[PDB]
RNA sequence: AGUAGUAACAAGAG
RNA sequence: UAUACCUCUGCUUC
């Protein structure tokens, strides 16, 4: 609200303050790519992955 | 010429001038001193009515139980407390016959909403016996104390949040070899001063740890206290009511929600039903039993009441009652729901405060404690005394309290109670008999239809309803229930005839000022005119009298008549300015001496917006300064439509408190309201919805603080300065 | 602002106790330390009130600068102390204090002030630009309903209503976003610029704003109008006995008007049914009817709505006719085809026997559910065609489904599970279609799954699509997702076609009277005549009454002169159909009885008299029908008794004293010297006289069926009311 | 790693012994009667046991006839009682206002009463008590002391209505009068001590005075007391119709006796409460008024006695003060003396 | 309210404002009157107003005397009231125990005036009725 | 005394 | 014991 901009419809992990953008961590055991495209069909670009 | 007003009933029938029956212009009687009779009266006759059951001394409490369930049936119409598990099952089995997936839903329900049920619920229940310092507290203080005195026992359930864990921790809390909790206890302490001698004495309180050996605490936890009731109307003589304990209500909400969610339900009880609705009821299933035996088919209603409804009825049938009911849901809602009644039928009921005995030749008086009740000659006691108290021995405990196993107190189990009054209903016939009995039921008080050939089966069939009630340990008042061809009955002092008549004596009361301020009691006072001319027939003339009555009492009781008028007061000295002063007169409110300006078609509509536009800016602007020091830190039964100004204030506070042991509460308070007051500031929603978290209160805030002071200061708020010294400071916490 | 906060937080940290209380207590639990007081609960608030205002300073102040403006005294006057206040710990001052505030006091911002408590002023120009009519005394039946009591900015449940107003008041602490959000974001964006300003507290705003969100429904006794802006001056709007015309300001809501009008139409046919030549008296009273201040010609010609009755009369003045239905949400309007309802017995899919109105006969409708629009073909118990076009996924399967429910076809009958015999949050059972549209508007894979599958149209403007509304080669057997988007009428209210078809069927209408939301108007003479069973009962009774003097005089000249007039009529729309001639043969009998021989009884003749309006009604033999008690249309109470009396009409013969639904009325000056030890069997039933009294050997009181089967000249026991034997003859 | 969220909430040995004595007799503990109702089926129980139960229970019922009806209070009648005495606060029917026309505007309680009694001079120099009739355990001296000292008091030039806590008005207020508390130790000793038997009230027969009190108190007078204030505007028809009505409803009682009766008690409490608290430890004197309009339209304010206001700390509801009243009157007490 | 209902019940019988009509009377209806009190053991016939009054008086007399006694006696004596009023429109009321009702009653009867007055009333009062009743007990049969 | 009515007040406390 | 012809209290429960 402060920077002006849309609320996560989520919970995110971090905030960039330089880049007034949030971050979404995810630590996988195999592949991250999988880990990945998973995220994007729930955050689609909300949150830096 | 002798008039007697009893003749109008010559000319109107005596539902069409009902109202006239009831004096309720009149003064209700209020109770005097001690009221340790009447409750040992409950408690001889309770007994009384279960003494031929089974007598047991309970190996946890060391009390005299009697058990009456499952006991001798009466050969007799003496209130018979022997009610029949079987017939109860029954009667549970047939409206499950008749009312399939209620049973289960409702639980259910309850259920879902117990585990959505927070602490914070237990704080509106009013008054509330504090096992700590052994007295009727706020709720809220009662259950402060609780938790505060729990987390000394290592009970921290109440810091989950839920209210599941805490009743675990009370069950829990049962077991505790020894129950340890707070008293405070003063302290001398030499503060500087400029007073000659260099220095002053505040006593200041501090809290010491006290101790409860285990049984002790549990016949304080299984304890009601007692008293007697005031201004209760239509009756002589007085009676007792109970007050229960922080323990019992979790368990109590939730068998009373069950109870509710199943009476919703139920076509045959009136509860919760609203007065309204409850016409809506009737007359229907009235209307029903009309039109359902054409030939020769003697409809008769009968108006029913119950005697000693409380004291006949047993814990351990609503605890058979929970157990059928909560057949399908799982176990732990089973043992949860099973609580209360397990509770109740081990309670204990405490005297009150006691008998005062004294001589008129010294001009002497003394109470003397329900402990010493017995540390004197019986000879001493009046006679009656004298006879109570040798009835009392038995069920009487050493630190001066009653064992009292069978029977219920004073609206407690209403729900439950009216469903098995409906189970009752449920029957309907016995033997297959030529008759069909219906009704409406409402905790001691009952409507009974019932359909047949000859009136001769009628009166089998309410013989039969009787004996069967008796089986259930409910007592038909043959002294105050009579019967009627239908057409015409009573109900919870609603008439029916033909069609259910107005009752305006009943909520003449209301109508007076109502004591909340000059704000409120004004919207409340139209508001109460605007409903009685809708729901109990007052007309446009009377409704307009009414209007000029409240205004009359408004008046007089806040000290504001008319601008104008030359009536003497200190407030009527500055009213007068007032209206001196002000230009547009009519704009006044009534509190400020100001003209009524309500009458029967703006009702529904708030003075001041009423006025608002014939209000001077100046007046308007003080009347409603969003900053005035009048109105305190508001947050969100009737309620009423008013706007928040001057008018809107609070009083006093009683100051009796003042010069007693109690002080300490004062601080212990304002302690608290000072934590709440600035958690309000960090956080403003607080006010409106119900903070959640079982965080730690000062973090939320420090954090909240913290993004606070990061945002100001990088938006271009706070300087540098600013920033740092506020990260400095929050640095520290 | 927070480096204050802060601070003040250092400052009470100081404090052990409050450090300790700020540790130790919850989040949770702040909920409950904010309760915690030394005050106790006020048993007698009104006593206590009147004590403590003729105390010295029963006020208390908040402590502030605005209390420090308010001087000690005043001119003599004490206004505050400097004791302070247990709670509050500001000054305690007297009521005067207010007075002088008000009058010395510091004049404070009031901009905003009107927004904030827009609803209640909005109260205040519905009264100021309202319009009063006429008062009217005579009989009212009320009907105690839920309803709304005052009017909302948007009906929301108090979840939903409370993160709005989080969302408006404090953003910032609303936690987890809510779809509600996205749904009113245009309210919240208002409500957000109206409350910008304004120096009012937010507790107070969310208060007035809970308060037109949060919806009032209370139980209230209501005749006629009910809508809110109605029910909000309920109080004025009628009595018992008498009635206020009343017509409020602002804006009126359409389906308000759609709600009225249908029971206006019904209403107005109901009446002119019986007398003959309808369409001339359905005509002349919808001429006249008023919904509140629109002329029912008007909202006939402006709605696009109505249901049967409303086409009916539209076809009577002379308009269109929409043949529009709607089904829960689904929207429907005729193209063609005229299906006809036969109730069946139909084995639902969970396994359960259901009594069902099915609707033979193939139908062709023009279909909208509300973003969604369509075309669907059915015939009996099967969707023929579904032709829809492409929308939000909730509408095109909210559509689907509600189509394939009103196509009552077999697939989804038999595609149920569990149960479907729910009640509503009230406790009502729902009707047997919308229960299984409230079903499966929820659980549809079920439906879904019985339906079946099919190839999809390879027509390049056509498309077909699954379960989940995505386009597919395998689409719903009977779905199909396409690109592109004089009559008259009879003197008995059928409306005809040119090729001689009817559409309308005046035994088409619903015959559930409910009641309207605004206010139904009559400007015509004869009001009541579009009236409740009571009213009407009760007004013909007092025109009988009322005219008793000529009417009890010429049943002496002419013969069946009085049977018809023009008051009857209205009576006659009360009656059963099925009963209207069996009780009128049988009231002339009766009362030609007490003509032609020498035993009346003007309470009777009261009575049956308006019975004997319609055309009568004798059994094979020529005898008429024998009856206990005459029953009327709704509530088991509306009957009137032949031997005894009736919650409708009663006779009290000490006093001389006629109840007609309560009112009391006197025939004392109007009775026969003889009519005292008159029985009344011999005008009970028709060709019946008492002879002796009850006679133990002819044996118990013989009923109805046995009476009718007794020959002429043949004794017998009839019990009239409780407690009254005799022995009549026929 | 999965594992099922059950509710966590089981019985401890305290509770769950506590339950297991909270049983219907014939059963062992609470598991059988769980078992018990989880299991069996009772269908017959119900007229199984009506079967057996006792015949003598039963409703007894009859149905009632005129002559069952018998007169209720078959005591009243009786005159081996006393017949019942006036007991109410004050007079009624035998009232006598004096009467002072006004501008009709409010005054000072005791300028008015000063007034009055300047204007009905004759009555209030009466110094010479000529006593007619006393009550068993009163005191004449006292009483009239107590009235020329209300008289006088009022009649002054001072602005307080304070009086002076003699001996008299100590003995009238009841001053002292209320016993000494002590420890319950004490008390337990004191075998002198005992439970009061209470005071149950007498049987009284019926009194005329009550039936006379009705037929006089329901006519009409040329005087009207009511103080009905101002409303709204009409506007809406029935607005109208309920003013119209009024004018029908509202006088017909304000011109009768009651009205002017009610409206006494009224504005008489009104300042006795006001007494009661704003001035507690004081003994007070407090006119009876009531402004009255004829039906030429005049005010006169009417006085109808003078009234004595006791010690006010009062701290529960039902706390009593002791205020004695003098009021005029016309009526011959010994005409009726079971009235007095 | 009590007799503003009688007003409206009858203005719902003649559709006018009967007001004028029950209190003066008009051009119509004559004026409304109640039985009013007794006068040398025969009833009297009293106006609208007086019946008003008499009520109010009533109403007044009911706060005045104001207690225990007057709630139970009037809570209690409503039942039997009702049960005559049952016996009055010839419904057939039954009795369970009504030396219980009369007990209940009965205690309520000690030192209150108006409670001993309205007793006396309610026997004279229940006397004139049964006058009534032999009109009815033979009506038909 | 009186209020009042199955038990209280007619001041309490430091 | 004293301060105390003082002080506090009027729904504040023991």
């Amino acid at each position: 609200q402060e920077h002006g901009i849309e609320t996560p419809k989520y919970l995110a992990d971090l905030f960039d303050y330089k880049t007034k953008r949030f971050i979404e961590v995810g630590i996988t055991k195999g592949l991250a790519d999988d880990y990945f495209w998973k995220k994007k069909e729930k955050l689609g670009n909300s949150m830096e992955l | 010429m002798n008039i007697n007003p009893y003749f109008l009933f010559i000319d109107v029938p005596i539902q069409a001038a009902i109202s006239t029956t009831f004096p309720y212009t009149g003064v209700p009687p209020y109770s005097h001193g001690t009221g340790t009779g009447y409750t040992i009266d409950t408690v001889i006759r309770t007994h009384e009515y279960s003494n031929k059951g089974k007598q047991y001394i309970s190996d946890v409490t060391g009390c005299t139980m009697v058990d009456p369930t499952n006991g001798p049936l009466p050969e007799d119409n003496e209130p018979s407390a022997y009610a029949q598990l079987d017939c109860v099952l029954e009667a549970l089995d047939r409206m499950d016959e008749e009312h399939p997936g209620l049973f289960q839903a409702a639980s259910q329900n309850a259920m879902e909403t117990l585990m959505v049920t927070t602490v914070d619920k237990l704080t509106q229940g009013r008054q509330t016996f504090d096992w700590t310092v052994c007295r009727n507290q706020p709720a809220a203080t009662a259950l402060n104390t609780t938790i505060t005195s729990f987390r000394l026992n290592d009970l921290n359930g109440a810091d989950k949040g839920g209210l599941i864990p805490f009743c675990q921790d009370i069950i829990d809390s049962l077991d505790r070899p020894e129950m340890t909790f707070f008293s405070v206890k003063n302290i001398k302490k030499k503060l500087p001063a400029k007073n000659r001698k260099g220095f002053l004495i505040k006593r200041i309180p501090m809290k010491v740890k006290d101790k409860i050996t285990k049984v002790e605490y549990i016949k304080r936890a299984l304890s009601l206290n007692t008293m007697t009731k005031d201004a209760e109307r239509g009756k002589l003589k007085r009676r007792a009511i109970a007050t229960a304990g922080i323990q019992i209500r979790g368990f109590v909400l939730v068998v009373e929600n069950l109870a509710k969610n199943i009476c919703e339900n139920l076509e045959q009880s009136g509860l919760p039903v609203g007065g309204n609705e409850k016409k809506a009821k009737l007359s229907n299933a009235v209307a029903k039993m009309l039109s359902n035996c054409p030939p020769g088919g003697i409809s008769m209603t009968v108006t029913g009441d119950n005697t000693k409804w409380n004291e006949c009825l047993n814990p351990r049938i609503f605890l058979a009652m929970t157990e059928r009911i909560t057949r399908d849901s799982p176990i732990w809602f089973r043992d949860f729901c099973s609580i209360a009644p397990v509770l109740f039928s081990n309670k204990i009921a405490r005297l009150g405060k006691g008998f005062m005995i004294t001589s008129k030749t010294k001009r002497l008086k003394a109470q003397i404690p329900c402990p010493d009740l017995f540390s004197i000659p019986l000879e001493r006691y009046n006679e009656e005394t004298r006879a109570k108290l040798k009835k009392l021995k038995p069920f009487f405990n050493e630190e001066g309290t009653a064992s009292l196993s069978p029977g219920m107190m004073m609206g407690m189990f209403n729900m439950l109670s009216t469903v098995l009054g409906v189970a009752a209903l449920g029957i309907k016939n016995i033997g297959n008999k030529e008759y069909l009995w219906d009704g409406l039921q409402s905790s001691d008080d009952f409507a009974l239809f019932v359909n047949a050939k000859d009136e001769e089966t009628c009166m089998e069939g309410i013989n039969d309803f009787y004996r069967t009630c008796k089986l259930l340990g409910i007592n038909m008042s043959k002294k105050k229930s009579y019967c009627n061809e239908t057409g015409m009955f009573e109900f919870t002092s609603m008439f029916y005839r033909d069609g259910f008549v107005s009752n305006f004596a009943m909520e003449l009361p209301s109508f007076g000022v109502a004591g909340v301020n000059e704000s409120a009691d004004m919207a409340i006072g139209m508001t109460i005119i605007k409903n009685n001319m809708i729901n109990n027939g007052m007309g446009p003339a009377t409704a307009q009298t009414a209007i000029q009555l409240f205004i009359a009492d408004y008046r007089y009781t806040y000290k504001c008549h008319r601008g104008d008028s030359k009536v003497e007061g200190k407030r009527m000295k500055i009213i007068k300015e007032l209206w001196e002063n002000t230009k547009g007169r009519d704009g006044l409110l009534v509190a400020d001496g100001g003209p009524n300006i309500y009458n029967l078609r703006n009702l529904h509509i708030p003075e001041i917006v009423l006025k608002y536009n014939l209000m001077d800016p100046e007046y308007k602007g003080r009347l409603l300064h969003p900053q005035n020091p009048f109105v305190g830190h508001l947050s969100i039964k009737m309620d009423y439509d008013a706007v928040s100004g001057t008018h809107s204030w609070r009083t006093k506070r009683n100051r009796s408190i003042l010069n007693t042991d109690q002080r300490n509460m004062i601080l212990e308070e304002q302690c608290y309201a000072k934590c709440c007051n600035l958690f309000e500031a960090c956080f403003n929603s607080a006010s409106y919805r119900k903070p959640v978290g079982q965080h730690s209160m000062l973090e939320a805030m420090a954090h909240r603080l913290r993004m606070d002071a990061r945002l100001d200061y990088e938006s271009g708020r706070m300087s540098k300065d600013d920033f740092e010294k506020a990260m400095a400071h929050l640095g520290e916490i | 602002m927070t480096l204050a906060k802060i601070e003040l937080l250092k400052q009470l940290l100081r404090d052990n106790e409050a450090k300790t209380v700020l540790k130790q207590t919850t989040v949770d639990q702040y909920n409950i330390i904010r309760k915690f007081n030394t005050s106790r609960i006020e048993k007698n608030p009104s006593l206590r009130m009147k004590w403590a205002m003729c105390s010295n300073f029963p006020l208390a102040l908040t402590k502030g600068d605005m209390a420090n403006r308010i001087p000690l005294e005043y001119k003599g006057i004490q206004l505050k102390t400097n004791a302070e206040d247990i709670g509050t710990k500001g000054q305690m001052c007297s009521i005067a204090a207010v007075t002088w505030w008000n009058t010395y006091g510091p004049i404070g911002d009031t901009e905003g002030f009107e927004r904030v408590y827009e609803s209640f002023f909005l109260r205040k120009m519905r009264l100021d630009n309202a319009t009063w009519g006429r008062i009217t005394f005579g009989p009212v039946e009320r009907v105690r309903k839920r309803v709304l009591l005052n009017p909302l900015t948007k009906e929301m449940p108090p979840d939903e209503a409370s993160n709005v107003i989080m969302e408006i008041l404090f953003p910032k602490e609303a936690g987890i976003p809510r779809e509600s959000t996205w749904i009113h974001r245009e309210l919240i964006k208002e409500k957000r610029e109206k409350l910008k300003g304004t120096m009012i507290t937010p507790i107070v705003l969310a208060y007035m704003l809970e308060r037109e969100l949060v919806a009032r429904r209370r139980f209230l006794p209501v005749a006629g109008a009910t809508s809110a802006e109605f029910i909000e001056m309920l109080h004025c709007l009628q009595g018992e006995n008498w009635r206020q015309i009343y017509h409020p300001g602002g804006n009126k809501l359409t389906e308000s008007r759609s709600q009225s009008m249908i029971v206006a139409c019904r209403k107005i046919i109901r009446r002119s049914i019986v007398a003959s030549n309808p369409l001339e008296l359905a005509v002349e009273i919808a001429n006249k009817t008023v919904i509140d201040t629109e002329p029912l010609k008007s909202c006939l010609a402006a709605i696009d709505g109505g249901d049967v009755a409303c086409d009916i009369i539209r076809a009577a003045l002379g308009l269109k006719i929409r043949q529009r239905q709607r089904f829960g949400r689904l929207e429907l309007k005729r193209i063609s085809g005229r299906g006809f309802k036969n109730d069946e017995e139909i084995l639902i899919g969970n396994g359960t026997i259901q009594k069902i109105g099915i609707w033979d006969g193939e139908e062709e409708f023009h279909v909208r559910c509300g973003e969604c629009r369509g075309i669907l073909k059915k015939s009996k118990m099967k969707l023929e065609k579904l032709l829809i076009n492409s929308a939000k996924k909730e509408d095109m399967r909210d559509l689907i489904i509600l189509c394939m429910v009103f196509s009552q076809d077999t697939r989804m009958f038999q595609g149920v599970r569990g149960e479907i015999n729910f009640l509503n949050r009230a406790g009502q059972l729902l009707s047997p279609m919308y229960q299984l549209q409230r079903y499966f508007l929820n659980r549809s894979n079920d439906l879904f799954d019985q339906w079946g599958y099919e190839e999809s149209p390879k027509a390049s403007e056509l498309h077909g699509i699954n379960e989940s509304m995505n386009a597919s080669d395998y689409t719903l057997k009977g779905v199909v997702v396409t690109r592109n988007v004089k009559v008259s009428i009879t003197k008995n209210l059928s409306l005809i076609k040119r090729t001689g078809e009817v559409i309308m069927g005046a035994n088409d209408v619903s015959e559930l009277e409910s009641q309207a939301q605004l206010m139904i108007t009559y400007d015509t003479p004869k009001m009541w005549e579009m009236g409740t069973t009571k009213e009407l009962v009760q007004n013909t009774y007092q025109w009988v009454l009322k005219n008793l003097v000529t009417l009890k005089a010429q049943f002496l000249l002419g013969k069946e002169d009085m049977f018809q007039w023009d008051a009857f009529e209205a009576f006659e729309s009360i009656i059963p159909q099925k009963m209207a001639g069996q009780y009128s043969g049988f009231a002339r009998a009766v009362l030609k009885q007490m003509r032609d021989q020498e035993v009346m009884k003007t309470d009777q003749f009261i009575k049956l008299l308006p019975f004997c309006f319609s055309p009568p009604k004798l059994r094979s033999n020529g005898e008429p029908y024998q009856f206990l008690k005459l029953v009327l249309k709704g509530g088991g109470e509306n009957f009137i008794e032949v031997r005894k009396g009736s919650p409708l009409f009663s006779y009290n013969p000490q006093t001389e004293v006629l109840t007609i639904c309560g009112r009391m009325m006197s025939l004392k000056g109007k009775i026969e010297d003889e009519e005292r030890n008159r029985s009344m069997g011999n005008a009970v039933l028709a060709g019946f006289l008492v002879s002796g009294k009850y006679d133990p050997d002819l044996g118990d009181f013989k009923t109805i069926e046995e009476l009718e089967k007794l020959k002429p000249g043949e004794k017998a026991n009839i019990l009239l009311y409780q407690g009254k034997p005799v022995k009549v003859v026929k | 790693e999965d594992v099922e969220k059950g509710i966590d909430f089981k019985l401890g040995q305290t509770i769950s012994r506590l339950r297991d004595i909270s049983v219907p007799a014939g059963f062992s503990n609470f598991e059988g009667m769980r078992s018990y109702i989880d299991n069996i089926d009772p269908k017959g129980a119900i007229e199984r046991n009506l079967a057996r139960m006792s015949p003598l229970v039963s409703v007894t019922p009859k149905k009632l006839t005129w002559e069952d009806l018998r007169p209720i209070g078959p005591h009243i009648y009786n005159h081996e009682l006393p017949e019942v005495p006036y007991n109410a606060f004050l007079l009624m029917s035998d009232e006598l206002g004096l009467a002072n026309m006004t501008e009709g505007k409010s005054k000072k309680p005791k300028t008015l009463a000063k007034e009055c009694l300047e204007k009905y001079s004759t009555l209030r120099d009466q110094t010479d008590p000529i006593l007619i009739m006393k009550s068993e355990k009163a005191n004449e001296n006292f009483l009239w002391k107590l009235w020329r000292d209300c008289v006088n008091t009022i009649s002054n030039e001072e602005m307080s209505n304070e009086l002076q806590k003699t001996n008299y008005a100590k003995w009238a207020t009841g001053d002292g009068l209320t016993y000494q508390k002590i420890m319950k130790e004490v008390a337990i000793d004191d075998e002198t001590m005992c439970q009061e038997e209470p005071k149950i009230p007498n049987k009284c027969r019926v009194a005329a005075w009550v039936q006379t009190e009705m037929n006089l108190l329901s006519t009409l007078t040329s005087k009207r007391a009511l103080d009905l204030p101002e409303i709204g505007p009409d506007v809406a028809p029935v607005e109208h119709v309920g003013s119209e009505r009024r004018k029908y409803f509202v006088n017909e009682i304000n011109y009768c006796k009651a009205s002017t009766v009610m409206m006494k008690y009224v504005l008489f409490h009104t300042s006795l409460l006001n007494e009661s608290n704003a001035s507690m430890g004081k003994y007070k004197v407090i006119p009876i008024t009531n402004r009255v309009v004829n039906e030429k339209g005049e005010s006169f304010d009417m006085l109808y006695g003078l009234a004595v206001k006791g010690q006010s700390h009062l701290r529960g509801d039902t706390d009593v003060v002791t205020v004695v009243t003098f009021e005029f009157s016309s009526t011959d007490p010994r005409v009726d003396s079971g009235k007095w | 309210q009590q007799m503003e209902a009688i007003v409206e019940q009858e203005s719902s019988i003649q559709g006018y404002d009967m007001t004028k009509a029950c209190f003066k009377g008009d051009r119509v209806n004559s004026p409304k009157t109640f039985s009013i009190g007794t006068q040398e053991g025969k009833l009297v016939k009293g106006s609208f107003g007086k019946a008003l009054r008499v009520i109010f008086t009533k109403c007044l007399m009911h706060y005045v005397f104001g207690n225990a006694q007057l709630e139970g006696f009037s809570a209690e004596s409503r039942r039997l009231l009702l049960l005559i009023q049952a016996l009055k429109d010839r419904k057939g009321p039954w009795v369970f125990d009504l030396e219980g009702m009369y007990s209940g009653i009965e205690e309520c009867i000690s030192n209150n005036p108006w409670v001993i007055q309205s007793a006396y009333w309610f026997n004279e009062w229940l006397g004139f009725e049964k006058e009534g009743s032999k009109v009815l007990e033979s009506v038909d049969e």
